[PDB]
RNA sequence: GCAGUCAAGCGUUCAUAGCGACAUUGCUUUUUGAUUCUUCGAUGUCGGCUCUUCCUAUCAUACCGAAGCAGAAUUCGGUAAGCGUUGGAUUGUUCACCCACUAAUAGGGAACGUGAGCUGGGUUUAGACCGUCGUGAGACAGGUUAGUUUUACCCUACUGAU
RNA sequence: CUCUUAAGGUAGCCAAAUGCCUCGUCAUCUAAUUAGUGACGCGCAUGAAUGGAUUAACGAGAUUCCCACUGUCCCUAUCUA
């Protein structure tokens, strides 16, 4: 039982994200570029794996 | 009734447990659902004793007790006799078996009325278990597996012995003891019985790896 | 059933490349032959067979010009080397064929005992003929008859001494004689007196269904050195040579058999035998001091093949004591 | 440890390490144990690893059915000669090194004890108990 | 008279002995940690085989050595004391080589069981990198 | 030896969860080389043992992120070198290959750490044997055996003491 | 039949103090052995008074293993001149 009313809730803080793949950083969707000085900022982004 | 639990995560609860109708043993080992093996099953029937005889926790291997009386071993002490005599009942006598052994659950198999012995028992202990509890006493074998308080559980109205036990000799024990048994194992086929399980008039406990197979011919041989 | 392939049609032609292609599916026929009489026997029975092409095809080679061959055969146990698919293979072509078959290594067997192995024959129709391997070296009206008695050629189980009996004709050795039976290979031809002519026979084996598990085969067929049981082999050496004989030839006293119940019983087997005997050899282990007995079955073992110790078969079935020393 | 270890102990003094040829009290055939190496046992440069009463090794057998020898296998000591100090002060020892063949979850092999156990053991890995004879 | 333990039916001996062999063919078992399936190389032009590391066992297709080098090719199999490991015949052509393979296990306390179980050994051709460095040349020795 | 960019594709459909050729930009001095600048009026030269410290390109341990992560078990990555990283048969061995325990049995450097600290199994003298070559003396970086390992009481450094 | 100006490794024996590839292959010994023993030999390059092979006895010769033994070691400690 989670009705899923409230796992739009939960996924929207767990599985709403975008992922830098070249630093594996847990950042938001609408982002372009990475948030750390570490990457250098870059771009390559991509969206987290929610579906199989 | 065949109550499948767990000491604290072993099976043989004959070796950390005891049980008659009188009187029933435990160790100290937590885990209540243990506990709950006799606590659920009975009322205020009999007592429950938690006790560590010798600074020890088998109770089972170490006391070969009766409905009316008890075995504690020599290097046991006066500070757990006391309890073991204060919280049970007179009925019952506790004498400290002043022999050579100390296993006692693993050379007698004694249940009201009839025993089995291990053979190169003392003489005085031979005369001193009738003396404190009048059963008699046929010190041979099991099938030459000279222990027997592990390779033997013993009610009144039913036993159990292990698979290796000769057609000859499951017989020759029916005719001792006039009840019947089967070469029955324990908790997925280990045949340590006397110690893998216990049992009573009416009550069974055995460990919680146990199977059906074995819980359906225990719910008959031991019962009636 | 089947222990030998046919060989048909040569047919005085050409075509190296392809008439002996013909052999080649004559051995995938063959082979298809003992797959099917291993799989129709339980699951397991192994035969000491050959898979190698080239050593059959060897033997193709070795009796169509030979033209007339004489079987030898270990009077030790010929149950076991007689050969079987011959009778119905080397008659068919109508030419220079018919074998004889004979038994030899026959000096190891006491006079009227040799009987026993005389008589299994004249019963059955069996031609045969007893002449030795080691010991010559240069219908009852025969007892026993010395190497008196167009190619020629000659056929062994393994280790017949087809290079031990080559002095049959003129004895010097052109053909080294060795403990291991696997060195004879790449056949061989010997060639004296301008009208008989020998074709030597390079190394064979011989399956077989019975006495396969349980049995005593390592008595001529296998080598002794690279064996990693040691101990079923042996199991049969427990069995018959009586314990009060060997304990008086080699001078030990091993035992006397405390474990007289069913486990062990009497006439020891291969575990209790040999535990007091490298002990008393001297030969222990690497690592610790125990009896290396896998060691001393190699050694006692390769003395009852040698010479020094002796066992002869019954021929045809279950009797208690036929041989005696 | 805990490989069938039911309880958990205090620290008995090491008496037999690695190398030590100790016999064997069961009914299983064997006579002795070679012990090769023992579980927990951590790490130190140049320093052979130990057994304690009641501790698990794994050891090989030198002495009897070859069955058995030629193979590593899980053993359980039971009696020691290095003197060692139960809590109530008072020091023990026997008078033979003695062990037990058994399963890698502590469960045994053969059919009895031929000797005393010790307390450390018997109430650490159960069914030692289930064939002990005599504890002590 | 005892009663499997598993199915409840058959009765077994006092000789020692565990639930049904119905039971202990399909539940129990002594062979897993093995692949049925063992690749290895091969080199046509210099027809010899290698283990994956190690010399070129040189011996031919269909020989006795085939035992050890595949005995070699490392499984569980070198724990529980193997007996007559014999080949079965397959086609040559099919490139694979078949060995049945005998076990003898221990059961849950001392009662040892036969097995009848197979494995396959399957060849994939080489480009016979080594021999091919000796036929090109970078420096003399 | 180590790492990175393209991404032609592999990856049940799914370039980049992991992987990734065709090419390409680099890093290192723990490999083998190349060169001959220093030392030929000698810097005591292999390995092992003992012992201290440091490095990170982290095997384990701590908090974490990321997956074709349901759980368990695993793979990739990051902060991070604070604390650990073994006993043994064989080999003179560096290297190695196994057995076993283990949280783990990571890689490395300090004149290829350390011989007025040790050992001398080895190479690398003289004795001597075998094989091949050489007419021969003799040669072999081919195999086998035997073969002296020196001194600190001075300055510094350090441990301790006035 | 022969080719090389003569002959063409016979008996025997071995990865052996002779074998580069070599930690050769197999078996055995061990928990595990590049060592060791036996066996196999197209033997790079064994071999017959440049002596071959086998040998009881002997050896401050070289090597492997084992029973016993022990501070060699685990792991150091102590006593005396
Ligand atoms: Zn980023
Ligand atoms: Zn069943
Ligand atoms: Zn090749």
């Amino acid at each position: 039982i989670i009705e899923p009313s409230l796992k739009a809730l939960a996924s929207k803080y767990n599985c709403d994200k975008s992922v830098c793949r070249k630093c594996y950083a847990r950042l938001p969707p609408r982002a372009t570029n990475c948030r750390k000085r570490k990457c250098g900022h870059t771009n390559q982004l991509r969206p987290k794996k929610k579906l199989k | 009734m065949a109550t499948r639990t767990q000491f604290e995560n072993s099976n043989e609860i004959g070796v950390f447990s005891k049980l008659t109708n009188t009187y029933c043993l435990v160790a100290v080992g937590g885990s209540e659902n243990f506990y709950s093996a006799f606590e659920a099953e009975l009322g205020d029937a009999i007592p429950i004793v938690h006790t560590t005889i010798a600074g020890t926790r088998i109770i089972g291997r170490m006391t070969a007790g009766n409905r009316r009386g008890l075995l504690v071993p020599t290097q046991t002490t006066d500070q757990e006799l006391q309890h073991l005599r204060n919280s049970l009942p007179d009925s019952v006598k506790i004498q400290r078996v002043e022999e050579r052994l100390s296993a006692l659950g693993n050379v007698i198999c004694c249940n009201d009325y009839v025993a089995l012995v291990h053979p190169d028992i003392d003489r005085e202990t031979e005369e001193l278990i009738s003396d404190v509890l009048g059963v008699e006493v046929f010190r041979q074998t099991i099938s030459g597996n000279i222990l027997v308080g592990s390779y033997c559980s013993l009610s009144n109205q039913g036993g159990l012995v292990h698979p290796q036990t000769s057609v000859q000799d499951q017989e020759e024990l029916s005719s001792l003891l006039q009840v019947p048994l089967v070469a029955g194992t324990v908790n997925r086929g280990s045949s340590v019985v006397g110690a893998g399980m216990v049992v009573n008039d009416y009550l069974a406990v055995t460990g919680l790896d146990t199977t059906a197979p074995e819980l359906s011919v225990i719910e008959s041989i031991f019962r009636l | 059933d089947l222990i030998v392939p046919r060989r048909p049609e040569w047919n005085e032609g050409m075509s190296k490349f392809q008439l002996d292609r013909q052999e080649k599916e004559a051995f995938l026929e063959w082979r298809r032959k003992l797959a099917h009489l291993q799989e129709s026997n339980e699951d397991l029975l192994l035969t000491p067979f050959e898979r190698n092409i080239e050593v059959w095809k060897q033997l193709w080679r070795v009796v169509e010009r030979s033209d007339l061959v004489v079987q030898i055969v270990d009077a030790r146990n010929p149950l076991l080397f007689r050969s079987v698919d011959l009778e119905r293979y080397v008659k068919e072509s109508d030419d220079r064929k018919a074998n004889l078959l004979l038994v030899n290594k026959a000096d190891l067997l006491t006079k009227k005992q040799r009987i026993a192995w005389a008589k299994y024959f004249i019963s059955k129709n069996i031609s045969f003929t007893f002449y030795s391997a080691l010991r010559a070296n240069q219908v009852m009206e025969k007892v026993k008859i010395l190497s008196i008695d167009i190619n020629i050629g000659l056929v062994g189980y393994p280790n017949v001494g087809k290079s031990s009996t080559i002095n049959s004709l003129v004895g010097a050795k052109k053909v080294s004689v060795s403990s291991t039976p696997g060195k004879t290979k790449h056949f061989q031809t010997i060639k004296l007196s301008d009208s008989v002519m020998l074709c030597d026979c390079p190394g064979l084996v011989f399956p077989n269904f019975a006495y396969n598990k349980g049995e005593l085969v390592c008595n001529g067929v296998l080598p002794i050195d690279q064996l990693r049981d040691y101990i079923g082999p042996a199991g049969l050496v427990a069995e018959r040579i009586p314990k009060y004989y060997i304990e008086a030839i080699y001078g030990i006293h091993i035992q006397t058999k405390s474990r007289d119940e069913g486990g062990n019983g009497d006439i020891p087997t291969a575990q209790e035998l040999l535990v007091a005997y490298a002990r008393a050899r001297g030969y222990m282990t690497q690592g610790y001091g125990s009896a290396d007995e896998p060691r001393a079955s190699r050694y006692i073992l390769k003395d009852y093949v040698n010479g020094k110790l002796l066992y002869v078969n019954p021929p045809p079935h279950l009797e208690d004591d036929t041989p005696y020393t | 440890s805990g490989n069938g270890a039911q309880g958990t102990k205090f620290r008995i003094s090491l008496g037999l390490p690695v190398g030590a040829i100790m016999n064997c009290a069961d009914n299983s055939g064997a006579r002795n144990l070679y012990i090769i190496a023992v579980k927990g046992s951590g790490s130190r440069l140049n320093r052979l690893p130990a057994a304690s009463l009641g501790d698990m090794v794994m050891a090989t057998v030198k002495k009897g059915k070859p069955e058995l020898r030629k193979k590593v296998m899980p053993a359980i000591v039971v009696r020691q000669a290095k003197s060692w100090r139960r809590r109530d002060g008072v020091f023990l020892y026997f008078e033979d090194n003695a062990g037990v063949i058994a399963n890698p979850k502590g469960e045994m092999k053969g059919s009895a004890i031929t000797g005393p156990v010790g307390k450390e053991c018997a109430d650490l890995w159960p069914r030692v108990a289930s064939n002990s004879g005599v504890v002590v | 008279t005892l009663l499997c333990c598993n199915c409840g039916t058959p009765i077994d001996g006092s000789t020692g002995l565990v639930m049904c062999y119905d039971c202990i063919k399909l539940t129990v078992d002594i062979t897993q940690g093995i692949p049925r399936e063992a690749n290895i190389s091969f080199c046509r032009n210099c027809e010899r085989f290698l283990q994956p590391p190690g010399q070129w066992i040189r011996a031919e297709l269909e020989s006795r050595e085939l035992l050890a080098i595949c005995l070699r090719r490392l499984k569980g199999l070198t724990k529980v004391r193997l007996v007559d490991a014999s080949f079965i015949w397959t086609e040559p052509h099919s490139r694979r080589i078949r060995i049945k393979l005998t076990v003898q296990g221990e059961a849950m306390t001392n009662t040892i069981i036969q097995q009848t179980f197979e494995v396959e050994y399957i060849v994939i051709a080489m480009q016979c990198p080594d021999c091919a460095r000796s036929y090109t040349t970078n420096t003399w020795r």
